[PDB]
């Protein structure tokens, strides 16, 4: 809410100032198993999926 | 001239530490403190006592003072540790009642979701944020400095000029209002589930979780998400530096009808006792700590256990079918 | 007595070209009224604004 | 509008819990004491009258103290004692050796002038009643009884003849004659005396430690009527604990080496966890008596009490001692 739009603007960004919308966050996921014999050994990768 | 002159301080944490310890010390049966809370003195302080402005005489501590307080005592009630909680003063974002709802000072701790105007997010209990950084423009507590940063470079308090736009949000570890823009930054702590809010929380004081009770659920307190690097932690109260414990107790007429009867002038004064021992028919018999929740003062041994804290009030009148509640807090 | 009150979009360019750019509160505009007089009439930004 | 008070005992009580709270390994506090900051306060720091800057409490202040920290030492509960200020009968040096105030606590046998009785450890008496003639703390009252009936303090005129004696209940040199009357408490056995006692502060026995010997503490003799009692510390109302610690060069030769400007500031820490090579490894509380600050996890445990001094210079083969007294 707030801002009037109206025939107004070329700019994409001034509107992006707030589209409303939503922002970033982190989350922690699951425990881990070692591939072999130690977990400190193993390393992580996550592609988005 | 003084040769050696040195400086030393106790951290506010040590206040907390005592508490957490003190919390540990209430026992079930054995070798850890047990607590009874007592009221008495139907007797009137003085004819004035009713009138406005009357202040009952300031209590006296002595083997004499004990006896007297021990003399009139109407009734006694035990305390379970689960009625003991750590608490910090509640402060809500946007709350009209209290000053500057929109103006926060560094390290202040702000509750969210507490109230409709406060509430950003439905389907979640109360939130607890601390406010790390405040708008740059403002005023310094030290009158000499007009810059926040300079005020703080010396360490004097700073009050920011610009009010908060929005109550803080996000689980996110840093995450007050950093990117788009604001003067305030907000630190997240944990979220409080509603039932406890409702049952524990006094709008002045949120109730703060125990590390132990936390060990049970990090999630129900919303703390499970984070990052500690010490492993399990749960020592959260350290981070918030709560120095204040809340005793909660519940008086009911039924345990002590005699002081409850119509026409009682009520009890003037209150007293708490720790680790009293039961009455015994034979003085050579071994002492017994007190399990049951209430004892007529008779069923308790004379003077057994130590009473730390004595109290005198204008008369308060208990009444049957009334249910009266007492809270006492402590900053160690 | 109530002040004139009006909204203006202004098209500007940041010379520093720092993509985050604000206007402070109380910036000054000379407003020519439909003349009861020729002199402009200062309008100030009631508050700062970011773009 | 009401009035309410905490008993002085609760001071004692805090201690007893707190005393209970130092744990060995598990789920009860462990205490380390740390020194650090070779670094000079300022060129002056050495000079007379130098007072180090008033300490700061903060995650920042912590870090810095945590940064400089030279060394760390544990504390065993047996190095923690309850204590009260020592005052001996008859000691010339200090004023009114012979003039005692009601409820004052008097040690006997401590010294030859003190000593009435050989072959017994120190005694601890409290003085119930004082000579009738004296001085009131309230200038308005010339009567001890009236001064005290009102409750103002009273200073007695007449000195004590002899330090009190007898195990019995108020003695008090009451029959034959005296202005003082005396109540007995317990006797302190010599070994503990010599080793524990600071001439300002006698060491007061723990109830548990009391539970072990009522006799070695001379308390076995009395009368409790509650059966075991032993809550004696309540009677003396000691609110003050003495930390004793022992620093030695050997554990920390590096700071001991010739030419160190010494450590400026002191810090105690409770329940730190061991260093781990792998942060996912489970935490470990710290048993050993000393840890290089390295061998301790960064920031692990809590430091209650921070301290800053003009520089003190440790030296190897020197042995330095620290005492700390908390008044609850």
């Amino acid at each position: 809410e707030s801002f009037q739009f109206s025939p107004s603007y070329v700019d994409v960004s001034s509107i992006s100032n707030f589209i409303i919308g939503e922002n970033e966050y982190h989350e922690i996921q699951g425990s881990i198993q070692q591939v072999c014999k130690d977990i400190n050994r193993v390393y992580l990768m996550e592609s988005e999926g | 001239d003084s040769s050696v002159i040195y400086r030393a301080i106790v951290t506010s944490k040590f206040r907390t530490e005592k508490m957490l310890n003190f919390y540990n010390s209430i026992g079930s049966g054995p070798d850890k403190n047990t607590i009874f809370i007592t009221f008495g003195r139907s007797e009137p302080w003085s004819s004035n006592e009713n009138e406005v402005g009357f202040a009952p005489p300031y209590p006296t501590d002595s083997v004499l003072g004990v006896t007297d307080m021990w003399t009139h005592m109407m009734g006694t009630v035990k305390v379970l540790p689960s009625m003991l909680d750590a608490v910090i003063p509640r402060r809500d974002w946007g709350d009209t009642r209290y000053p500057d709802p929109y103006t926060f000072r560094i390290n202040d701790i702000v509750v969210c979701n507490s109230a409709p105007y406060n509430a950003t997010e439905s389907g979640a209990g109360w939130l607890v944020y601390r406010c790390l950084d405040v708008p740059d423009t403002g005023m310094c507590s030290i009158a000499s400095l007009t810059d926040k940063d300079e005020c703080l470079k010396l360490g004097g308090k700073w009050t920011p000029s610009a009010r908060s736009m929005t109550p803080p949000e996000g689980r996110g570890d840093a995450e007050g209002t950093i990117e788009p823009g604001d003067g305030y930054v907000w630190e997240y702590l944990f979220e409080i589930p509603p039932d406890v809010s409702i049952n524990r929380c006094t709008n002045e004081y949120i109730v703060v979780p125990w590390p132990e009770e936390l060990k049970e659920d990090p999630t129900r307190w919303g703390y499970e998400d984070n990052l500690t690097w010490q492993q399990d932690d749960f020592g959260l109260i350290y981070r918030v530096k709560a120095n204040t414990i809340r005793f909660k107790a519940y008086l009911d007429s039924v345990y002590f009808p005699e002081a409850a009867l119509p026409g009682n002038k009520g009890f003037r004064q209150i007293s708490i006792i720790t680790n009293p021992l039961e009455a015994k028919a034979h003085p050579n018999d071994p002492n017994v700590k007190a399990e049951k929740d209430y004892y007529d003062p008779e069923d308790l041994m004379r003077h057994s256990g130590e009473m730390i804290y004595m109290e005198n009030r204008p008369p308060i009148i208990m009444a049957m079918d009334q249910t009266e509640e007492i809270n006492i807090l402590f900053t160690f | 007595k109530s002040a004139a009150q009006t909204e203006i979009m202004l098209t500007c360019t940041d010379a520093l070209n720092r993509n985050y750019i604000t206007i402070p509160r109380g910036t000054r505009f000379l407003a020519y009224a439909k003349d009861t007089s020729v002199n402009p009439y200062n309008f100030v930004s009631r508050e700062d604004v970011i773009a």
